[PDB]
């Protein structure tokens, strides 16, 4: 039990250290009841119970992951470069003195050669942060694309909205290729209304359904070479379920678009409940190039204001 | 095309702790509540219900947006706004009555949307 | 009629993670709605008036007790 | 009919009042004493989740004042329109009018209070809670030793310049000084009366 060892190094009052099925996992539980379930070694945060009803089990999962398969399930970051470039699952935690009770962090680490992509994984009673940074070592600047897929769930098959991507243009554009996929690629621009290619269109629904095939990108990353003020795209928005009554927030620092995909009806190809909805930021169609030195960061929150 | 580049600082900062600047395109100088509509900006706020807020006229004090960096294409304070807010810092205008100018009009104008329920003070260089 | 005013307060002030409604009835009606030039009169007369006060205080307040 | 209106108006507004006096004393906590704030409906929001007593006495106010039939008082309206519309086209169909107006209204002043989020403490408005929540930054030890007095950020450091305009940059140096948190992190929320 090796979790153990990394129990007593860095386990506080609300980080609880697990290891069953040879999975190193992390439970953060802060004041409020709010749980977040972590496995290490991987980046990947598989489930999500913050504190949403003012009941005692008020609390309500939010991310979707399958009962079994963990590999495929669950919010996860990604990066590719034009393969992916983080399939080793060298993970390591660095430190977790974080707050007293209230919020809690993990500073996962692995390292991919000149590249020392770090990760935090932050709990606060309302939200979630996934945040990665990253950090040259070699003297050739790098062209990686990264991306934080996220895979809410949601009750109700019809209730399926992001409410306020509207008045920014969109191109249909498929997914990065991800470990921890629901959908390949290939498929989720496949047996639609939106055309595969990148085909740019201004959004006029104040909340757009996701009851179709239709899986794109937010963002005018041809505007965004122009340096001008090229209408940077909203960076928050309020996704809902509509089946239970709550919703959350997807706020992105440093990435650049925005990623949605619905599953339409070919959800039940892979599950039988609980339809999700994997949405992201990213930065795919014009990559990032940090230096033969710099950093980088990007994060993504997910936080309810029901409680 | 004479292109007017808004800002557009949100109240609300970041999980990071940084302000988020959209930078909105909307071309020319007609109304600053609706280029903040036409452009889909957040200017009402829990005002944004349909019957919270006159709609235009200026008979509330619900589309009051924090203006620096604006002493160059504005249209000036049209007693609604000297009279509708009284004792704010002078910064803050209604978009609603306010104007940033005519068609042909290039500028920077800084508009940090909702003043009221923000962390924020701005701190404007001393004028004059 | 009363079940009307009620769907006409419901599918503005109910938020859209907890109405009832569909949410593709929902958008639609934002999509019929999304110029906002006839609400903007209507809506802008009717706070006008909520705030004047039916401009019958006003009347009052310039011709009864500032004509005393 | 006049009397069975003033009964049940006199039992349902003047609960509706009580329960208006409650959501106040519950909002005062929020925002201190300031009849432009803790009375002001619309940035009452949510309060469904929180109050639950007055939510139930509230909705059964505002329901018995539009006249739901069953679980509420229909009746008296009943009687009314019964003896208005076989009387005069003038006083029957605009009262009818009104009487969906009075609908409207009355559910409005239901949802815009109790329906919804808080709009108060609603994390996309109130900066305030924003700054009192994340304690700590999404970094750890990175980016800074913490940031306070952030600047203009109207290129965020990322090495943008600028086009044919009229102008980037100038004299306007101006230091966005964010609040702290850690501090009066309480911001208790609205308990029942
Ligand atoms: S909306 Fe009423 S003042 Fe601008």
């Amino acid at each position: 039990i090796n979790t153990e060892k990394l129990e007593d190094k860095f386990g506080r009052k609300g980080i609880k250290f697990s290891e069953s099925n040879n999975i190193p996992m992390v439970e953060l539980k802060v004041r409020n009841g709010s749980s977040l379930k972590l496995s290490l070694s991987d980046a990947h945060v598989l489930s999500y119970k913050p504190k949403v009803y003012w009941k005692d089990e008020g609390f309500e999962e939010v991310l979707y992951t399958v009962d079994g398969d963990e590999s495929r399930g669950g919010v996860g970051v990604v990066i590719v470069n034009g393969s992916s470039v983080i399939s080793g699952c060298d993970w390591s935690v660095k430190d977790t003195d974080s707050d007293a009770i209230d919020a809690l962090q993990i500073e996962l680490s692995c390292t991919a050669g000149v590249l020392d992509i770090t990760y935090i994984v932050s709990l606060y009673p309302v939200s979630m942060a996934t945040a990665l940074v990253v950090k040259n070592n070699g003297r050739k600047p790098v062209t990686l694309k990264p991306g934080i897929m996220s895979y809410l769930r949601f009750k109700k098959r019809s209730g399926a909205g992001i409410q306020g991507l509207k008045g920014c243009s969109y191109c249909p554009n498929p997914p990065l290729s991800s470990p921890f996929e629901l959908l390949s690629p290939s498929e989720a621009m496949k047996a639609e209304e939106g055309e595969k290619p990148g085909i740019w269109a201004v959004e006029d629904s104040v909340i757009t359904l996701l009851e179709k095939k239709m899986s794109r990108i937010y963002g005018a990353p041809p505007a965004e070479r122009l340096k001008a003020v090229y209408n940077t795209p909203p960076s928050k928005f309020e996704t809902i379920d509509q089946g239970r009554g709550l919703f959350f927030r997807m706020i992105r620092i440093g990435f650049e678009e925005m990623y949605v995909g619905s599953p339409g009806s070919m959800w039940d190809k892979y599950g039988k409940q609980h339809y999700f909805v994997c949405t992201g930021p990213t930065s795919m169609l014009v990559p990032v190039d940090v230096a033969s030195g710099e950093t980088w960061r990007g994060a993504m929150v997910i936080e309810h204001d029901n409680l | 095309p004479p292109a007017v580049d808004f800002a557009f600082v949100h109240s609300v900062l970041l999980p990071d702790g940084t302000p988020d600047v959209h930078w909105r395109r909307a071309n020319g100088g007609q109304k600053l509540r609706d280029i903040m509509l036409d452009s889909n900006i957040e200017l009402y706020g829990p005002y944004s219900k349909p019957l919270s807020n006159c709609a235009g006229v200026g008979t509330c004090a619900t589309c009051m947006v924090e203006i620096v960096n604006g002493k160059e294409l504005l249209n000036p304070r049209t007693d609604i706004e000297k009279e509708k807010l009284k004792r704010k810092p002078k910064n803050w205008r209604l978009a609603c009555q306010t104007n940033v100018g005519n068609p042909d009009s290039t500028g920077l104008v800084v508009i940090q949307q909702l003043p009221e329920w923000k962390a924020h003070e701005w701190n404007i260089p001393k004028n004059i | 009629i009363a079940f009307f005013g009620i769907f006409i307060a419901y599918c503005l002030y109910k938020p859209f993670y907890s109405s009832l409604l569909n949410l593709t009835l929902l958008n639609s009606f934002q999509k019929w709605n999304s110029k906002r030039i006839h609400w903007e009169k209507l809506i802008n007369f009717v706070y006008n008036w909520s705030y004047n006060r039916g401009y019958i205080d006003s009347f009052f307040k310039t011709s009864l007790i500032e004509s005393i | 009919s006049a009397l069975f209106h003033l009964i049940t108006h006199a039992y349902s507004k003047a609960l509706l009042f009580l329960g208006s006096g409650s959501i106040i004393h519950s909002m005062e906590a929020i925002v201190g004493y300031s009849p432009d704030k803790s009375q002001n409906m619309i940035l009452m929001g949510g309060l469904t989740k929180h109050v639950p007593i007055t939510k139930t006495a509230f909705l059964i106010g505002t329901l018995s004042l539009c006249g739901i039939p069953p679980l509420a008082c229909f009746w008296s309206k009943d009687e009314i329109l019964n003896d208005s519309l076989l009387f005069s086209p003038i006083f029957a169909i605009i009262a009818c009018s009104t009487a969906g107006l009075t609908a409207f209204y009355m559910f409005r002043i239901y949802l815009l209070t109790f329906e919804g989020h808080l709009n108060t403490y609603f994390l996309n408005y109130s900066g305030k809670k924003s700054g009192s929540f994340y304690s700590l930054s999404l970094w750890g030890k990175e980016e800074e030793k913490k940031l306070t007095m952030n600047n203009t950020k109207r290129a965020s450091f990322f090495c943008n310049k600028t086009y044919k305009i009229s102008n980037n940059v100038r004299n306007q140096i101006f230091i966005t000084v964010e609040n702290f948190g850690l501090n009066t992190r309480t911001f208790y929320y609205p308990h029942e009366s």
